[PDB]
């Protein structure tokens, strides 16, 4: 994510999952500008990205 | 509860909560008082409200404890009492919290997948609450009654 | 998300007994202290925009974060800031009302630390702006609400730390 | 750390080639301005103790906030002596790290020693980055100040002092 | 020395010396005996030029010379130039082993405190070396004592 | 997102100082090669499409990627790359306008090496392609803003590295 | 998401190759199990909630998971697990029919366990009822067909632990 | 700068930029000369314009300097013409950059959550960038004016 | 190179760079111009210095490449005299670094262990590179050679 | 760090009842294989760099990791991955002995794909690795000890990814 | 720890003297032979392992302490042997560029003898596995290269004895 890596759910089927918490202690702050594209991939072929 | 839910609604519309809700969390810690006289009647009445609970819930459903039945022998007639040890509990949660918030989210939601896939009918547990809510009306005078007995039919309404 | 009275009947039911006399006790000490809340969450409502000017003025307006560099310069990043105070003031307000902290970190606390130092926002400035804040709510709700609206201020900046 | 050489020669191995003319240019353009770096570095050893000196007054003469109080915000500014002393300290390392980065051409040394953690540093004490990065160029100038009847020294004095300038920046636009 | 930094320097990785080092051997030793003419240059003017460092350390500094100051009275002075003696003499070290070691095993590590339990103030003795180093410019021309500038603003640096 | 403009105000801003002769020197020294910068980034927008088959061709066409097995052979895989490659021939175009190669690591590089390891994508053959890429752009804008161009390239290809 | 065929076919076109007798020697066995997985993939949707009724009452009914403070307590909870354990019947009954469990790993596997931990959901408890719900479905189905719709579901326990 | 969002529109878009495009980044840096003498102008003028900017600004709007006005008194009249020293800085920036991008992401995104949570009156400030605007299009030309007026009035349209 | 861990060297020493440091990377930028058209010779040479230096290794190593020898057939021999391509590609690096640095973290640290797990003799790779450093040394000047041999040596013994 | 013993005595314990019908069911389960283990763990022990030098020389070893730019491409680095691969070798043995693959989460995979990510190693090679290692040690130990010795590779690559 | 041009620093200077034509008489003795002594230390890193590997095949394997009983029988022992008369090879090459043995008592001759009688080790064949490697050392280097390098070598065979 933007903001740290205990933002960012599990893409499973159906979720509200975070496994970053107090309850599992793996964090990772990064300083990312107030513009900026994540790089995701396409569900499927690769010129429909 | 009241005070968790009036909350949690007053927090999705972006906004504070207005008179009709803080003059109802005002009203309804002055009711605490009379709140804990009810739940603590049915707390140490479990043994009659519960054991007459399954008197009735078995003369009008002799098949549940009939030999064939879910709740048939001495095993399962002990669990059989078991669940409405559970459910009279959980009106005493629903009367102090002053909602079914804690009846909702325990032996409410989903229940009827669990007695499914138990095999067990899902009315006739809800003729046992039933049987049970005449007991402990029975027990607290009218204005209670209005309060004991309206958790039992709520939980009656979501069990069918 | 549990108040009081939810918090309460949690630790009855996951023992699975009743509500004996220790867990109606409490209860009857959330009751007591149920009219106190009210005009305490009365209060901050009507002064919300006149507390969180207090604050800012009172702890971090002229500070060198304030001035070119210091991390509230922009417009943006100003107006994100009494965004962002106005939380502070209105959550700690919700857990004034519900008598426990568990909203808190439920809805702000996780990943807040953790995000600040994404952005790159200071947490001492932060604190002492919620020190500040939490020093005019004591104005205005009296001594004993201001106790209990103390009580969760500091909650978000022990956590926030 | 990797200087202006180690940095081509690197740019060359990750595509596993020699070094082609192009590559030996870049590194003819250092080998020229290299003597012409080192006295430039030789400036900054006989000049250093002044060189802080007239950086501290120049801001602080713009910046009189940083000798005052702090407000009730806890801030690191140069308060009091015990902040003055550590606070003085840092615009040794800034003129220091800068001294290197001159001599090798390139702000490999900056960022890995300097810029890593340096917000994460000055956020902890609350330490101004706006008056810090301030100094940072008022040492530029200053600096300039003895070689300017040309203008081939003054892109080279300019390099490691502009780099800090835009990295330690919160970026506006 | 410089070759002594390169031992010790590669005795610590347990490893001969690399090629880069041995340049840095062979390129210093090839430059000898300019240093061992240089010193000899120097050593014929240290009644020279410890004359004129006391020409303008107390022209600009005559709070040290003055009833009160540390530098008062005759014997007080007469050491004042012997400073001044080991200081060149120690330079002349320093020129020929080529680096600090000489200049940093001897009269820079723990200098302050030195000066402090004496009562020299130390500012002042950063301009007695700047003073030196501005005195021996006069009797040596622009070929060398840019080679021998290096070796004492170092001082001025380790004084700090 | 700066440009060698943004980035000149932004250091001068960020020390609360006006523009002097040193940050107006080196914005001087880019408006010298604004026109140097848009004919190399016309001819580019030109031959965008011959200079993807020209680099493709010259570095891995023919390579053991390209045949059964490789990293390259089905017709999306394939597909994919002259799609990948337009992506550097022209977020280069927008660093040597800009003359700053922010937008690159912004919109480019963050997540980029994590993402080829994850599909499995060879780093290898990518910066080879864009060495040979960047070899082929040289000889439509000339040598110096084949310098310039080329100053972008293997700056995708350090940091993809 | 590929079964016996699709697996065959990847293979063989992995390599640019026709399929050859090697090829189409498995695809020839996997036609001959096809008049099998049929039929046990019938009785499996047919007895779907009889299966987990009778794995849920011989693993793990009256274990103290089922009692308060076990992790089935709640009657959300209880709901969550036979629904959980539809998912491990129901996928299982998918690979059984593709013959091949990437289907599994695709949409079942992976964040899986490590969903289990963010929740708390005993990892111990799942396997014995997808084992105890595999020896029912070897009662249904026969042995051979139990061998194969078996095959898949200590695939899930394998990497579900 | 026109140079930064000419590259972030054709960078969405996924091509190049066209001759529309590369015709003005050329178009604009010949016309960069002119631009930095404009900025000139207003740099070393900041004290006329500024002060006379809050002339005109406490003449027509007297509410905000007197007796209950936001900028009443000694302190908050220095802040004040503070902001109008913001103002007219970010103006000199979006004439070198071409463009109100220098100005729309710093004092002008958000820019009435600021003021309108500092108590002050967003209009009054819109007031005083007016007054700016006339001492500084009589600072310059008229084909300058029509430049130097045009970020001021772009920053008046924002402010309200 | 020697600009980089002159550096590292004072950088962890908390102090600048001495007169000996300072007069070496004076030393090694005016000696840059000589150490280019070094490197130039062995960079079109590499066919003959690679080829040739695979002559006598397999003239003086018959069991490498014979049958049972790790370079044996006409893959691995080419493979073979890619290796040499590698290390003479790296000791022009370090001639135009002035440091084995280049070849430091390249092809010697931990180069054992990949000969080892490869299979391959490490003492018959050592006799590769002492055989393409005749050929190298033949190619240049006393003065060169000196140099150019010097990098090889280096390979030699930290390839044992 | 628990074996099959410690796992089976755990589980008997945490619910405080003896070591009954079932828990010793599983135990002399374990004894049974506790011959096969010894000699798999034996074997593997002696052709520990000769099962190495078969996975690389069979996986990864002439791809274009290998070659420049390759995420393996220095002497350093290379020498990492046959480091690297010894552990997943060795560990795996102790999970084979151990019957539990709770010391290789413990000791291995914790931080490990977190790690991989940081360096930029890219995991879908090493995976490979890996598997082939997998294929060469069910060379050695046979097919069921290769099948226990490859029940903990999988679960290194399973968790890995 | 002094080389020749940092004991004559001692000399004309642990007395106060000033560097007179004595004194820099000997300093150009010294730098004369500088260009020597680095050719010499040269070809000694070349040939280092051959070096030792050339001594102890001509002295000392020879007799009896190479078989059972003899104190080098061990390959532990065997190989503290080598990595010993490493540390000679390597620290007579540090006297020879120094010019001074004081770098050889320092870190060397201290404890030496003293530890070789506490461990057993006989000082006699090691006197001989230096002479002979003083031998072979004299080879390489030429004559007077090897009268400067064999000039250290029996300064330790000397304090050694
Ligand atoms: C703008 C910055 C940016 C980049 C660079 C980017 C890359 C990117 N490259 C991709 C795939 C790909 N990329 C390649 C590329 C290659 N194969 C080779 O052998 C060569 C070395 C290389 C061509 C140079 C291939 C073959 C795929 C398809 C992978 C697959 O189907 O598994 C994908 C997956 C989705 C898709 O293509 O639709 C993304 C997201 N995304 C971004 O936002
Ligand atoms: C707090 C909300 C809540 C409820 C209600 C609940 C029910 C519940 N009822 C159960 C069993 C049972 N429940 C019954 C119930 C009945 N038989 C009849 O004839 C009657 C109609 C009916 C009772 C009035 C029987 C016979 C079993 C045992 C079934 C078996 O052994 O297969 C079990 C499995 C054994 C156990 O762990 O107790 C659970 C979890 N759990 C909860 O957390
Ligand atoms: C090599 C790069 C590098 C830097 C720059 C660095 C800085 C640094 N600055 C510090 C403190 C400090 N720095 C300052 C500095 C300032 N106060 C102001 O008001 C001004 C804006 C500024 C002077 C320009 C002050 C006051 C403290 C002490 C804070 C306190 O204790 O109150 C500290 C904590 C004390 C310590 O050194 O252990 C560190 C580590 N460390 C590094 O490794
Ligand atoms: C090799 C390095 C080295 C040094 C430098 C050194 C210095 C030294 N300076 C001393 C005293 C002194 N030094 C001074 C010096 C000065 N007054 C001035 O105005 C000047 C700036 C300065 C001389 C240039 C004075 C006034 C005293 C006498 C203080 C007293 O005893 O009252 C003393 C006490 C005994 C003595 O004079 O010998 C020592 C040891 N020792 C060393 O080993
Ligand atoms: C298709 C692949 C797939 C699976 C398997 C899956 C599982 C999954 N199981 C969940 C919860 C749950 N799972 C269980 C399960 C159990 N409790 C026990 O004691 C047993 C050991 C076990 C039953 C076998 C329980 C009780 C919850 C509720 C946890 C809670 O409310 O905190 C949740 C949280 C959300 C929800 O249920 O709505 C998910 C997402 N999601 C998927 O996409
Ligand atoms: C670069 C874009 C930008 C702007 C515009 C900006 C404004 C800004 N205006 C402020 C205060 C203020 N601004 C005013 C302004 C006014 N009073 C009036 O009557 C007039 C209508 C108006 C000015 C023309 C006053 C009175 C205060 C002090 C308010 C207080 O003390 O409560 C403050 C708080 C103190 C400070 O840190 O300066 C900020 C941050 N910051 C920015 O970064
Ligand atoms: C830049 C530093 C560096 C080096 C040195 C290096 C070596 C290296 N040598 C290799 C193979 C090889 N190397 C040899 C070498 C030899 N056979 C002999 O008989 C001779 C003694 C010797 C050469 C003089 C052989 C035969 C192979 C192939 C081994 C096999 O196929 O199993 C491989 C695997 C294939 C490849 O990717 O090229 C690497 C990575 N990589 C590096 O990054
Ligand atoms: C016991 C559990 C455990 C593991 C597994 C572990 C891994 C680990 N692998 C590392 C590096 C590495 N690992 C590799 C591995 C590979 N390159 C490839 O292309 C392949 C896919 C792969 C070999 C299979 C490489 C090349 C490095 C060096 C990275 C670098 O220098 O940047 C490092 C960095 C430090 C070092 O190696 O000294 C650690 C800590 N640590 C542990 O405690």
């Amino acid at each position: 994510h933007p903001y740290g890596r205990g933002n960012d759910p599990l893409l499973i089927q159906f979720g509200a999952i975070f496994p970053i918490g107090t309850k599992n202690l793996k964090q990772n702050p990064a300083p990312f500008g107030k513009d900026t594209r994540r790089l995701l991939i396409r569900r499927g072929p690769g010129i429909y990205n | 509860s009241i005070v968790t839910k009036s909350i949690v609604n007053a927090d999705a519309e972006a906004r504070y909560l207005s008179p009709g809700e803080l003059d109802r969390i005002k009203s309804f810690v002055l009711s605490g008082q009379r709140r804990l006289r009810i739940a603590q009647t049915l707390t140490e009445n479990r043994e009659r409200i519960v054991k007459q609970g399954g008197q009735q819930l078995f003369q009008r459903r002799p098949d549940v404890v009939s030999p064939g039945g879910n709740a048939y022998g001495e095993e399962m007639t002990a669990t059989c009492l078991r669940d409405l040890d559970y459910y009279l509990r959980l009106v005493t949660y629903g009367i102090i919290a002053g909602d079914v918030t804690p009846i909702e989210e325990i032996g409410l939601v989903g229940v009827k997948e669990m007695y499914s896939a138990l095999g067990t009918p899902i009315s006739g547990v809800a003729e046992g609450i039933r049987c049970m809510k005449d007991v402990a009306c029975s027990l607290l005078s009218g204005e209670d009654a209005a309060e004991v007995g309206f958790y039992f039919d709520y939980t009656l309404a979501a069990m069918q | 998300m549990q108040d009081a009275i939810t918090s309460v009947i949690n630790a009855a039911d996951v023992q699975g007994k009743y509500l004996d006399a220790n867990s109606v006790e409490k209860l009857r000490g959330y009751f007591q202290t149920g009219e106190l809340r009210v005009r305490a969450a009365a209060t901050i409502a009507a002064n919300a925009a006149t507390i969180i000017k207090e604050a800012v003025a009172k702890s971090l307006l002229y500070s060198d974060i304030t001035r070119p560099g210091g991390n509230m310069y922009t417009t943006r990043r100003y107006a994100a800031c009494i965004r962002d105070l106005d939380y502070y003031l209105r959550y700690a307000t919700y857990g004034m009302l519900a008598g426990d902290p568990s909203i808190l970190d439920e809805r702000v606390l996780n990943g807040l630390k953790e995000t600040y130092n994404s952005l790159g926002v200071p947490i001492g400035a932060t604190i002492q702006a919620i020190q500040a804040m939490k020093e005019v709510t004591g104005s205005l709700v009296g001594s004993d609400a201001g106790k209990e609206m103390g009580l969760y201020f500091d909650y978000i900046c022990s956590g926030l730390s | 750390m990797q200087d202006i050489i180690t940095s081509v020669i690197n740019q060359y191995d990750l595509s596993g080639r020699y070094l082609d003319i192009k590559g030996i240019n870049q590194i003819n353009n250092y080998f020229d301005t290299g003597l012409k770096r080192l006295m430039i570095a030789k400036l900054i050893n006989k000049e250093a103790t002044n060189l802080i000196k007239e950086a501290s007054e120049l801001l602080f003469i713009e910046q009189p906030e940083l000798l005052r109080p702090c407000g009730n915000a806890f801030i690191g500014n140069a308060y009091t002596t015990r902040r003055y002393a550590a606070c003085i300290r840092d615009i040794e390392y800034y003129l220091r790290y800068s001294a290197y980065s001159i001599i090798a051409g390139n702000n490999s040394i900056l960022d890995e020693r300097v810029l890593d953690g340096l917000k994460e540093t000055y956020n902890s004490l609350l330490v101004p980055i706006g008056p810090t990065i301030r100094v940072i160029q008022l040492l530029k100038e200053i600096i300039q100040k003895k070689f300017s009847t040309e203008n081939i020294e003054n892109a080279i004095i300019a390099e490691p002092f502009d780099y800090l300038a835009i990295n330690l920046s919160d970026k506006n636009l | 020395s410089l070759v002594t930094q390169v031992i010790l320097s590669a005795d610590d990785e347990l490893r001969y010396p690399t090629a880069g080092e041995l340049e840095t051997i062979s390129s210093y030793l090839k430059t000898g005996e300019y240093r061992i003419r240089l010193i000899s240059i120097l050593q014929g003017k240290e009644q020279e030029i410890i004359r004129l460092a006391s020409k303008k350390i107390f022209q600009l500094h005559p709070e040290y010379i003055a009833p009160g100051g540390n530098a008062s009275g005759a014997r007080q002075r007469a050491l004042c130039l012997r400073d001044y003696g080991w200081y060149l003499r120690l330079i002349t070290y320093a020129i020929l082993a080529g680096d600090k070691e000489p200049l940093e095993k001897i009269g820079i590590i723990g200098v302050r405190e030195m000066y402090n339990s004496l009562g020299v103030p130390i500012i002042g003795m950063i301009d007695a070396i700047k003073c030196l180093k501005e005195a021996t410019v006069e009797v040596i021309s622009q070929e060398e004592e840019d080679f021998v500038a290096p070796y004492y603003d170092y001082i001025i640096q380790g004084m700090s």
